[PDB]
DNA sequence: GGAAAACACCCAAGACACCAGGCACGA
RNA sequence: GACCCGGGUGUUUUCCCCA
DNA sequence: TCGTGCCTGGTGTCTTGGG
């Protein structure tokens, strides 16, 4: 559709950033709070995106912008999807998987049921 | 308190008038006690009404 | 220069509760809050923090012979009247006395001098206001009757002028919503109207 | 603070045997340091930490 | 007279209520009494009243003008050329009274303003028209040494701030009173203060928000009176050390102005207050000077 | 639908502010 | 006149209850 | 030995990135 769904709207070349009411912060303890999972993820894709222009404008090893350029977007879309068969799913530091949007989404615990 | 509006700076503002309960206290004309956020209506004039935001003397 | 200027009394007392000696004088009426009652005497606190109390004498009325706890109580602000004001002491004693609580209407000092004042003009409009104040609504009276009929009299007549001797119809009267107007055909073209005095009415459409 | 009741709590901290207790009533009291606000402007010690 | 809006807004407690039936009232005596006049204005200029200026004796000038104007013929012919001078007279006076009324209406306004602006200036004068006070055994115009004591509003909870500032005008100490003021802490604690640490303060100032300010006045005054803590003077009868209120416009002003944040980072607002209360005793003009535009804002 | 129990950024290493002690040195 | 409060994790896992 | 003191070792502190 032209006026709603243009196909080149399909490549993310800007991306919104959720308000905090979507990701909330969980007080573990009465004084160290615990960020959420989508705001861990939102800070690698940010620094990410920050490794990407810092990397472009002082050289340019084609291998290494390759290697970065695919760092951003395995993050980018493990962010939407953590479980894309074929590859491994991106972890937390505690090991378990990362909890993407889609995944909170499905199943009898998820959003719709 | 007299009806007219001013301009002035933040700074020119001596302080709120931080007024407990015990002090902020409004009696109508019959003498009952009304209370803040309570709806009244003029007893003459235009006889308008509306919720009560502060009371002041 | 003229030397340090030394604050006096009603400059502290002005200063202190942000009140003017003319704004808190003899004659004013403020609403005080109780703040503990006794026997003998009542101890109020005014607006801006003024301790007040009122001797037994002026709680209660002259002619009643209750209890000031009974008809007072803690929390219950009250309209008091000034009667005098210890301004270095921020003391003062109130009446709770009708004669001024509220026979204390023009408490201006306006000069009302016909020649430079127009008396004729300020009474003319407050008779105005005051029938305006007299001014109310009234709305119409709904029956479930099989024999009610909001009619007038002579419609009432009319109605029943096609109907025999005999019939009954039923309408509400204009003494009042606790009256009613019952009309009955004594003849052909004679109708008699009966009023009824209601009592123990439930609401003013209830039978 | 909890709206229980601490009343019934010993100088120690600690509830005593012996002792009825009903539902939401304080048995253990514990308190975390916290960094002082700017309270100590014009309260006289009583300023929460 | 009183419009629709005038006959409805114009209350009992309202301003406007001094005038809301004035007639016949003289010009001449209006200059005394500028706010009368001013007021009237405001009420004008809001759509509620209306200010008309009459002359009792119009008919007098305008037959007056007649008999000047008029012919003095008798005949049919002569009525007629009358009349109609008569009437063209009458009809340049519908056209004249206004512009008259409003060229009086805005000289009487300059006069009123001009008046106003007068007691104005000599209110201000009078308001910032003070030296500093000067302590005993000295000279008019000595700056004293002054330590000013304030806890601000006396609820449960309300510590008692101490800043003491030289005749220097530089702070040189401030101290904190944790105790209640009526304790014999309090009194122990401020004797030890007063005493121990050599400051000596020419004369203490007192000042609050409400009146429980007044306790501590009087307990303060009963503590120099007790200790008879005479001022020291530098080389018998030692004059004990003054405690007085002290107006605290400037003081209120300057708690909340950025120019003491940045003359003073770390110091609570009650410090500030304290300290601006010291130094309009030092010096009350630079202090009204110190308040630049929030000087128009006050009560003059 | 109930309850209980165990885990949840730790860290290390390089950079700054303040201090102080035990030894220098004139007398 | 000394005057009384209003706050609660999350994620896993296990063992139970009624069909 | 008495007295003024230096000047660099050290406490306490902290940044901030590795893993």
């Amino acid at each position: 559709n032209e006026d709603y769904a243009r196909p080149e709207w399909m490549i993310i070349t800007v991306l919104p950033v959720p308000p905090p009411q979507v990701r909330p912060s969980i007080a573990m303890d009465e004084t160290t709070q615990g960020q959420d999972d989508l705001t861990h993820k939102l800070s690698d894709i940010l620094k990410a995106n920050i490794n990407v222009q810092k990397l472009e404008m002082d050289g340019s090893p084609q291998h290494i912008i390759n290697e970065v350029e695919q760092l951003l977007q395995f993050h980018v879309a493990t962010y939407m999807d953590n479980d894309i068969a074929g590859q491994p799913q991106a972890l937390q530091k505690s090991g378990r998987p990362v909890k993407a949007i889609r995944a909170r989404l499905k199943g009898k615990e998820g959003r719709l049921r | 308190s007299d009806g007219k509006l001013l301009s002035l700076p933040p700074v020119s503002i001596y302080s709120k008038l931080n007024l407990n309960p015990n002090q902020q206290i409004a009696i109508d004309s019959n003498g009952v006690e009304v209370k803040v956020g309570d709806t009244v209506r003029e007893f003459t004039g235009e006889r308008r009404q509306g919720t009560i935001l502060h009371v002041y003397r | 220069r003229r030397d340090f200027h030394i604050l006096n009394e009603a400059e502290i007392f002005q200063l202190l509760t942000r009140e003017t000696v003319d704004s808190f004088r003899k004659g004013m009426v403020i609403p005080v809050y109780v703040r503990k009652v006794e026997s003998s005497y009542m101890s109020v606190s005014t607006q801006s923090l003024i301790a007040g109390n009122i001797q037994r004498q002026d709680i209660l009325e002259p002619n009643d012979r209750r209890d000031p706890r009974e008809v007072y109580s803690v929390g219950q602000t009250v309209r008091a009247c000034i009667l005098d004001v210890d301004y270095y002491n921020f003391k003062c004693q109130l009446s709770l006395l009708r004669q001024f609580t509220e026979n204390q209407v023009a408490g201006l000092n306006v000069n009302r001098n016909p020649k430079f004042w127009d008396i004729e003009s300020e009474n003319r409009d407050r008779q105005e206001e005051i029938d305006k104040q007299r001014e109310e609504s009234r709305e119409s009276r709904v029956i479930k009757h099989p024999f009610f009929h909001n009619m007038k009299s002579k419609e009432a007549e009319d109605y029943l002028a096609a109907r025999p001797v005999g019939d009954v119809v039923i309408r509400p009267s204009s003494k009042g919503s606790n009256h009613i107007t019952i009309s009955w055909k004594v003849a052909p073209q004679l109708y008699q109207h009966i009023d009824v005095l209601e009592e123990n009415k439930d609401d003013a459409n209830a039978i | 603070l909890k709206h229980g009741t601490y009343e019934k709590l010993d100088e120690d901290g600690l509830i005593a045997p012996g002792v009825r207790v009903s539902g939401d009533d304080i048995i253990i009291g514990k308190t975390t340091p916290i960094p002082p606000d700017t309270e100590e402007l014009g309260q006289r010690t009583k300023y929460h930490t | 007279e009183l419009t629709e809006r005038g006959k409805l807004q114009i209350e009992p407690e309202s301003p406007y209520f001094d005038f809301k039936y004035a007639k016949n009232r003289p010009i001449s005596a209006l200059t005394a009494t500028p706010d009368l006049y001013l007021r009237m204005i405001q009420a004008e200029n809001d759509g509620l009243v209306n200010i008309k200026v009459e002359l009792p004796m119009l008919s007098t000038v305008v037959d007056h003008f007649y008999n000047i104007l008029k012919s003095d013929g008798t005949s049919e012919i002569s009525e007629k050329w009358n009349a109609l001078r008569n009437d063209a007279w009458k009809q340049s006076l519908d056209k004249l009274i206004p512009l008259v009324q409003l060229n009086v209406k805005e000289s009487i306004r300059r006069d009123c303003e001009r008046v106003l602006y007068f007691q104005v200036k000599n209110s201000f004068t009078k308001k910032i028209d003070q030296a500093p006070y000067q302590p005993p055994t000295y000279a008019k115009g000595t700056i004293p040494r002054v330590l000013t004591l304030s806890f601000g509003e006396g609820n449960r909870g309300d510590a008692v701030l101490g800043v003491f500032m030289d005749d220097s005008g530089d702070v040189k100490s401030q101290i904190k009173f944790d105790e209640d003021f009526q304790s014999r802490d309090f009194s122990d604690s401020l004797t030890r203060y007063i005493k121990s640490n050599n400051i000596n303060p020419d004369i203490i100032g007192i000042s609050g928000f409400n009146i429980h300010t007044k306790k501590l006045f009087d307990k303060v005054n009963e503590l120099v009176n007790e200790e008879r803590l005479t001022i020291e003077y530098d080389n018998s009868d030692k004059h004990l050390i003054r405690v007085i209120y002290v107006n605290d416009e400037t003081a209120r002003l300057y708690q909340h102005s950025s120019k003491s944040s940045a003359e003073y980072p770390n110091r609570p607002q009650l410090a500030k207050y304290c300290i601006g209360l010291a130094k309009y005793i030092q010096s009350p003009l630079l202090e009204y000077l110190a308040l630049d535009e929030s000087m128009y804002s006050l009560h003059i």
